[PDB]
């Protein structure tokens, strides 16, 4: 929700030990580029962290 | 002075090669292995547009 700002003036959201479903986040959106760095793009949905 | 070999329009190459899955939501890379060929080149011709 919300205007999202500039590259410049990026929100930030933390998160330290809460439940995140990303089969729920991402379902409102259409990914256009998905590129990742030294971990694999399932990586993130399966491992702990 | 040497005219027997000829020069193309133009260079090209890929940055991207993925595969969607059957849920069509998920992408996944590919990695070209030594002297071998991506199966992605057989949706994009020799020349680049
Ligand atoms: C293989 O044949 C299909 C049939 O039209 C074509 O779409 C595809 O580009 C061809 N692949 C190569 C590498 O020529």
């Amino acid at each position: 929700s919300g205007t999202p700002p500039q590259v410049y003036n990026f929100k930030r959201l933390v998160f330290t030990n809460c439940n995140y479903n990303l089969t729920k986040l991402l379902s409102l959106f259409s990914v256009n580029d998905f590129t990742c760095s030294q971990i694999s793009p399932a990586a993130i949905a399966s491992n702990c962290y | 002075n040497l005219t027997t070999i000829t020069k193309p329009l133009k260079y090209s190459y890929i940055n991207k090669c993925s595969r969607l899955l059957s849920d069509d939501r998920t992408e996944v890379p590919q990695l070209v292995n030594a002297n071998q060929y991506s199966p992605c080149v057989s949706i994009v011709p020799s020349t680049v547009w």
